[PDB]
């Protein structure tokens, strides 16, 4: 994606019935959550 | 700033020049 | 009169000479307009008049340069 | 709500008329050339200069 | 109309008019020194003639 | 030069809630109301021809065009009386 | 160059420098402050 | 040694490598300047001696060392025994969502695919 | 004469008679004129 | 003879045989130095439509001119005191910029095309700068003549040929105008001539003629620019003149 | 009379000394334009147009040199 | 009298070889003005004043030879 | 006879322009080899270019040969 | 009177030097550009020591004219 | 003798052409001075007086070449 | 005689503008010396005497030029 990320959406566009064999497909599945903190309290939930 | 052999540090020193040149 | 009309003759041709540096002049402000653009494509309407503006002020040398050999053949 | 009472002609308002309302604007111009501060402070912020470059 | 302001500029801008007045001097000595050239001795507008002497005329 | 940025400064930012309140209301109360003495033209030959050039809504720049074109006439009239 | 150097140099330079004496006292004491007066202005109605 | 991407390291003695730079392709050397570049998506290549091996990449940075050690680093990665239908399949997926924030994702696609298509 | 000369000419005519002319019996009664005595007298030289 | 453009001609005349009181007359030179001024009058005052605030149209042109000189010498001077030497930095800047645009139109004549004019300028400007110099400075005004910190035996060849530099600056300001502003308008005046009698052999020039016009056309766009251009360097290197005199270095 | 014509013969010989600028300046645009296409294929359409325009306003001041160099020759 | 008028002229024309180092002068300064705003674009508000004040005071090394030129021409 | 001494002085004059076209065609070429070193992809497209280059330089060195032809022989 | 029009073609001949200095005032001021591209906060600086070399650069182009004006008035 | 006497101006004349050397040298002496302190601002007080010298040292072609000059037109 | 007390003072003029190398070649070399300087400090001790080495016969070819003009100057 990013500059940060540039090279993991070349490399998750160049991820996509190979190499793929747990490693990459694994490598492209990412389940992470943010959410901003604000006054304790929170924002909102959001997928990665 | 400089300083000529030692001596006090001279002024600006281009007034000497024009004035040696002057009486030419 | 054969002498000084034999003289205007030459002196236009001398006065031919400062066209070169227009001639070289031109090239290098084009040449880095092309070296400015490759860099840097997004600026293109901000820097092509300054190309055109020195393209004007350089061929303005060139011709007062030509306007003395124009002077030296008739005038 | 005099201040809505009174109209707002700032389309047409006359620096004259700002001069005959307040002399403190005349003083304070009349200071700042003999000082010859010709800037104007915090004039650029909210209004463009319009300097060629 | 247009308030006049009282601006400075005498106590400003002085060895600009000390230097227009020896300007203006020194340009009068030099339009007197060469308007007795040998070129110009015979054009008729200039004013010599406009104030007794007349045509030199020997070059 | 300090002196001087600190008097910029202090005009700007001027000296004295009610510091807004006796300050707007006191300015707004002799606003003239409906853009009063209004004068919207005169008779001077002058002033006729600053309302229709140069005043607020026409502005438009047909005067360079008359004044480029006196000065075309009075060198022209005066290169032909001279040289021509 | 025979047409800028004729009797005419007192001419030029005494009208020359008349315009510029008046149009330093002219512009420094009249039109400077008249666009002066309308930048306090402006400045004066948005800080109100 | 040198040469790594964060899940497989590769690389260790070299003789000539080539790379992919910010502005245009470069070669490294023997002894060449201590330099980094913003490595583009495009192919990369190692030698030892007259050793030819070429892979892709994803893209990332270079540094050439003053101690004279090349450090190459990306994040995915042999050539064509690596990477057409697999790649084309996924090309008509790819400037489908450019007509589509989501869609400049996209554009990021057709470059790094336009580019793999030639190998 | 023509088509739609006789009500375009006579508009320009008006236009040209519309701002405080007394000469709107011809318009061009005095301006044709003049041109012709300013070509054949040599007025202005193209230099 | 092309350069005929530039004849002074007398017109409303005085003379005498008590004193020489033909310096002052209305002339060509004199006359176009009052169509400057009334020009100058013209462009504030029935500009500002019944001192209204909003300043119309015509006004926004004087204002940026005005903006434009004032973050232009607030950049070169810009000491304690900046403002007080902004009025001769504007009204050098509107005598050049105007005398410029007047001289373009065909029948009309260029005041700033007269070298013993420009050049009488720009030495009554060098002379007021180092008359201010010195009354400011003393007798360390000429600490200007040293560069920075640089060796010793070389110090004396860098103030010979630094003090040349300083009073070349005299003559360079004026005739730097005065040469683009001649050297411009001969070359339209010479171009004219040679397309006039391009187009007066046989009929078949005065079709396709249409090109040397276009490149009058062009000459005359290029015009405006060397002659605005050359009003503000004129304003500029006099901004740059009055920081060398007023603050040493 | 021999005397005016050779000398405008040697006119004319020594006016085209200034169209070096020329042939040194579109080969600088041109090279240029080589090492614009070099870093950056994809603005070679839009550069090209700025390049054959160089070539055309360098030629100018060519061409004005030998205008004068033929006016030297028959005229 | 010829051989003054003639070597007057010859020199009006030597004298305006001087511009090709004015025409290359204005190239360098707005080709350095092209290349200074391509890798930088908020710089031009700062580089402009220089740019123009390197153009005319460049210039003017050109046109001190023009006036020697025309000093030599028509006085 | 002075006036065919002239045409030879002419036509030695007329060809310092060459080295105009010497230093020029070698600008290109060596452009178009620092632009082959850096990327070799871009060689069939950018070589017709050079061809073009050096053959626009060639004329331009050619019309100060054939001005130096026209004073040797017409 | 041969020098009186022999000294016309050395104050032509003497103006050639300038030049050299039209080429070195763009030198320094391309410089100066690129500097200050470069390197933003440099300036203030830095620009003294351009106008110097624009001051040195110009008086050893003037060089040339005062030369020329000795021979053209002396 | 009038033909060396007008020797001495030629000379004079020609002498000067070599002097504009010494103005490309200072531009180029300190056209890398602003490159390098554009680099390194902690750099000027070693590298400002050896551009100095430099100065000083490509100076002094141009002061033999009107030293020459001086000779022929003075003696 | 005149004819070659004339050339002497003629040949004297022309052997000057060889001059010109020298003072561009100790702007080149001072010029590649500070950019070598400011581009890394330290090196400078190794660095300095082979700028020494080439500025001192670079200006040897200039005195190489200006012998023959003062061979020439007085016999």
């Amino acid at each position: 994606m990013s500059y940060a990320a540039y090279l993991n959406v070349a490399a998750q566009a160049i991820r996509s019935t190979e190499l793929q064999t747990a490693s990459v497909t694994n490598r492209s599945q990412t389940d992470a959550f943010y959410t901003q903190y604000k006054n304790a309290s929170e924002p909102t939930p959001m997928t990665k | 700033y400089h300083f000529m052999g030692k001596a006090i540090p001279p002024h600006q020193l281009a007034i000497g020049t024009l004035g040696l040149l002057g009486l030419l | 009169m054969q002498l000084v009309l034999a003289a205007k003759y030459i002196g236009a041709g001398i006065s031919t000479i400062g066209l070169l540096g227009a001639g070289i002049g031109i090239a290098i402000v084009f040449a880095a307009l092309i070296n400015g653009v490759s860099r840097n494509p997004s600026i293109k309407d901000t820097v092509f008049p300054m190309a055109i503006l020195g393209f004007a002020l350089s061929e303005a040398t060139g011709l007062f340069c030509l306007m003395v050999s124009f002077l030296l053949l008739f005038g | 709500l005099d201040n809505i009472q009174s109209a707002r002609p700032f389309d047409e308002l006359t620096v004259d008329d700002l001069t005959k309302i307040k002399p403190e604007i005349d003083a304070k111009v009349e200071e700042m050339v003999k000082k010859g501060k010709w800037d104007v402070p915090g004039y650029k912020d909210r209004f463009g200069n319009l300097n060629v470059m | 109309m247009l308030k006049r302001f009282p601006t400075p500029i005498l106590k400003v801008y002085w060895p600009f008019f000390v230097a227009g007045a020896a300007v203006y001097y020194g340009m009068s000595k030099a339009a007197d020194l060469s308007s007795n050239t040998k070129e110009f001795i015979n054009d008729p507008r200039n004013p010599r003639f406009a104030k007794g002497g007349k045509f030199v005329e020997v070059d | 030069v300090s002196t001087l940025i600190p008097p910029k400064v202090v005009s700007s930012k001027n000296i004295g809630p009610n510091a807004k309140r006796i300050a707007n209301v006191v300015h707004f109360y002799k606003s003239l109301p409906q853009g009063p003495a209004p004068a919207i033209k005169a008779n001077t030959r002058l002033a006729r021809y600053k309302a229709k050039y140069f005043d607020g809504d026409n502005a438009s720049g047909k005067p360079l065009w008359h004044f480029a074109l006196g000065i075309i006439a009075f060198g022209y009239s005066m290169e032909y009386y001279f040289h021509l | 160059m025979p047409q800028l150097v004729p009797f005419y140099f007192m001419n030029q330079l005494t009208y020359g420098f008349l315009l510029m004496i008046t149009l330093l006292i002219l512009f420094s004491q009249f039109f400077l402050p008249m666009i002066l007066r309308l930048y306090v202005s402006r400045l004066f109605i948005s800080k109100l | 040694l040198q040469f790594a991407l964060p899940h497989e390291t590769l690389y260790s003695e070299v003789t000539q490598v080539n790379l992919p730079a910010k502005s245009g392709r470069i070669g490294v050397l023997a002894n060449h300047v201590p330099t980094v570049e913003q490595l583009l998506p495009g192919v990369v290549e190692v030698m030892e001696g007259s050793n030819s091996k070429k892979f892709f990449i994803s893209g990332g940075f270079a540094t050439v060392q003053p101690d004279s050690q090349l450090c190459v680093t990306a994040i995915e990665a042999p050539l064509e025994s690596f990477s057409e239908n697999i790649k084309n399949l996924l090309a008509e997926a790819k400037k489908n969502v450019s007509s589509s924030r989501e869609a400049a994702e996209a554009a990021i696609q057709v470059e790094v695919l336009e580019n793999l298509q030639s190998v | 004469k023509q088509t739609d000369p006789k009500a375009k000419a006579n508009s320009i005519i008006n236009a040209i008679p519309g701002n405080n002319i007394l000469t709107k019996t011809g318009v061009l009664g005095t301006s044709a004129a003049a041109v012709i005595y300013a070509i054949s007298n040599e007025l202005y030289v193209i230099n | 003879s092309p350069l005929d453009q530039f004849e002074i001609r007398t017109l409303f005349g005085l003379q005498s045989s008590f004193i020489d009181l033909s310096c002052l007359n209305l002339t060509t030179f004199s006359l176009y130095t009052i169509i400057v001024l009334l020009v100058i009058t013209s462009l504030y005052t029935l500009t500002n439509n019944n001192n209204k605030i909003i300043g119309s149209r015509w006004l926004i042109s004087q204002e940026a001119i005005y903006d434009t000189i004032m973050n232009m010498t607030k950049g070169q001077i810009g000491g304690k005191n900046w403002g007080l030497y902004f009025p001769m930095i504007f009204t050098l800047f509107m005598f050049i910029f105007i005398a410029n645009l007047i001289s373009m139109i065909p029948y009309s004549f260029a005041l700033s095309a007269h070298l013993v004019f420009i050049i009488s300028l720009s030495i009554v400007i060098w002379l007021g700068n180092t008359i201010l110099g010195l009354y400011k400075h003393g007798w360390v005004f000429f600490s200007l003549f040293v560069p920075a910190g640089t060796p010793l035996p070389l110090v004396p060849l860098l103030v010979i040929i630094e003090t040349l530099s300083y009073f070349a600056r005299a003559i360079s300001l004026g005739l730097r105008l005065g040469s683009n502003i001649l050297a411009g308008h001969l070359l339209m005046v010479i171009l004219a001539g040679l397309t006039f009698n391009f187009m007066l052999i046989n009929l078949f020039t005065l079709v396709f003629g249409f090109v040397p016009l276009a490149m009058i056309l062009a000459i005359m766009m290029l015009e405006f620019a060397i002659g605005i251009i050359q009003g503000y360097v004129w304003a500029i290197l006099t901004a740059s003149y009055l920081k060398d005199a007023v603050y040493l270095h």
